[PDB]
């Protein structure tokens, strides 16, 4: 009664008194436009999509700070003023930018590689859930690492767990789309990658299996030799003239990274490199109970039988003799996969999906 | 009758200046919707009173 | 119907909206939505079929015959069978 008479009454009629004034600044058809430059004297310039040039000055409902050369403003019909500054909603624009509506993979189904599962968890998740650990230290943690293996160690895998306890934004990107067919997007596109992520989050730049520039065989994107040196040097360019507190993390991981330009790693940035090898028969033991936890096996089936009968393979390997396995007994429409179907998946991956590689030696 | 009365009062109909042609873009709280013409550019217009 | 007179501009049909309702597109590149004359008729015009339109208004007009000025062809052949095929 007392109390809302003097804080309630006063402030709710100043907002009505207010808005009556509203009616002839926001109301009219309220035309938009771009944009162009600020002032100390609180003017500006807007160009309409009918492309015209106007001059005027600053109104209310708007802030210096929030006015930036490219934005979406807010102009008026009549007097033709700007009324005020128009905040992008409904995602920040291009929504490809995987914003990770986090599955939840969990670290159980990359088990086996824990030897090398914790080397990634201490330079990227550390820091990220524990950040007074590098903080109270004093040491600068590292940006990320780069990763190099034989396909099917499961370096997808590896980095899509991370981001799932971290619960911070991570991105996924095909190092194919670094190159475009027009010659100069290319190193334009690479500068909007790292700045709309640096923006919003304690963001991780992934980009994964990364072609680009080797082996083109391309007629329609190729831009000759002068595409290479812009879209190469601008990632460098990012890691290193990009100035950044630590939250922004780049992660590089391909098939063969000797093909790409080693000066693009700079090493002084990346302190951790982490390798990969085929696993033993002791890895290959948990691997296995791991895609047979869900899947429903007859008594007749042994988990270290089939370690056994397992050489020279990978991780994507195991869980093929697994999916093929799966889609025998699916054709009889069998709960249980029995033993039959197990010795017909073997040779059919040993024999298509496990080529003979060219190191031939011994 | 009835059609004495509507070619009479169509004058005023054909006198007025018609009306433009747009999209909904997007709305917001204030019962302002977003008129993208697709000559010109973006407009916010006010919602009719029926909907 | 005769209101309108000399000063008029070129229209085309789009599509049709609600009973003797229609948006028409004219040469200058504004659309606009006017109402049929009541001389006129949906069933006697095509979807593609140009119309007439008041200078300032822009309200619909008249019906234009099924027949496109525009360039090029306009009419049709003209001393065109000079040659034979052999």
């Amino acid at each position: 009664f007392v109390s809302n008479s003097e804080i309630l009454k006063p402030f709710e009629k100043k907002q009505e008194e207010e808005k009556k004034q509203l009616e002839e600044i926001r109301g009219n058809p309220l035309s938009i436009g771009t944009l162009e430059e600020i002032i100390d004297d609180d003017h500006a310039i807007v160009t309409s999509p009918t492309m015209p040039d106007y001059y005027v000055s600053i109104l209310s409902f708007v802030d210096k700070e929030l006015l930036e050369p490219g934005c979406s403003v807010l102009l008026h019909h009549k007097t033709m003023s700007i009324v005020g500054v128009l905040q992008d909603d409904a995602d920040p624009m291009v929504s490809v930018m995987k914003m990770d509506k986090s599955p939840t993979e969990s670290y159980s189904d990359i088990g086996g590689l824990e030897s090398q599962i914790q080397e990634i968890k201490e330079s990227v998740e550390l820091p990220l859930t524990h950040p007074e650990l590098y903080e109270e230290m004093g040491i600068k943690p590292p940006k990320g690492v780069i990763l190099y293996g034989a396909p099917g160690t499961g370096k997808t895998l590896l980095a899509k767990a991370v981001a799932n306890q971290t619960s911070a934004t991570f991105l996924r990107i095909v190092g194919s789309e670094l190159i475009q067919k027009y010659l100069g997007d290319g190193p334009r596109l690479c500068r909007q990658i790292f700045k709309v992520a640096g923006e919003n989050a304690p963001s991780i730049v992934f980009i994964d299996e990364i072609d680009a520039i080797g082996t083109k065989r391309y007629d329609s994107n190729s831009g000759g030799e002068r595409e290479i040196q812009r879209t190469m040097l601008e990632l460098l360019n990012q890691l290193d003239g990009f100035d950044d507190r630590g939250d922004v993390k780049v992660i590089m991981a391909t098939n063969k990274i000797e093909t790409l330009d080693p000066a693009l790693i700079r090493p002084g940035r990346i302190d951790r490199k982490i390798l990969f090898e085929n696993p033993d028969l002791s890895t290959k033991k948990k691997i296995l109970g791991i895609h047979t936890s869900k899947m429903n096996l007859s008594e007749d089936v042994n988990l270290e039988t089939l370690v056994t009968t397992k050489d020279d393979l990978s991780g994507a390997d195991i869980q093929a003799m697994c999916t093929e396995a799966g889609l025998l007994a699916l054709r009889e429409r069998r709960m249980q996969v029995t033993a039959e179907d197990f010795k017909q998946a073997k040779e059919r991956v040993m024999k298509n999906k496990v080529e003979e590689n060219l190191e031939g030696l011994y | 009758n009835d059609k004495v009365r509507f070619i009479k009062d169509e004058l005023r109909l054909l006198q007025e200046p018609g009306s433009y042609v747009g999209e909904v873009i997007k709305i917001v709280s204030d019962k302002k919707v977003l008129v993208k013409v697709q000559p010109e550019g973006k407009y916010i217009v006010d919602v009719a009173k029926d909907i | 119907k005769r209101i309108q007179s000399v000063p008029l501009v070129i229209g085309q049909f789009l599509e049709p909206i609600d009973q003797n309702t229609g948006i028409v597109s004219s040469t200058t590149g504004m659309s606009y939505v006017v109402r049929i004359l009541s001389t006129l008729d949906r069933e006697l015009l095509k979807p593609s079929m140009s119309v007439a339109l008041h200078r300032h208004s822009n309200a619909l007009v008249d019906i234009l015959p099924p027949d496109s000025d525009s360039s090029i062809s306009v009419m049709g052949e003209n001393e065109k069978p000079d040659v034979t095929y052999a």
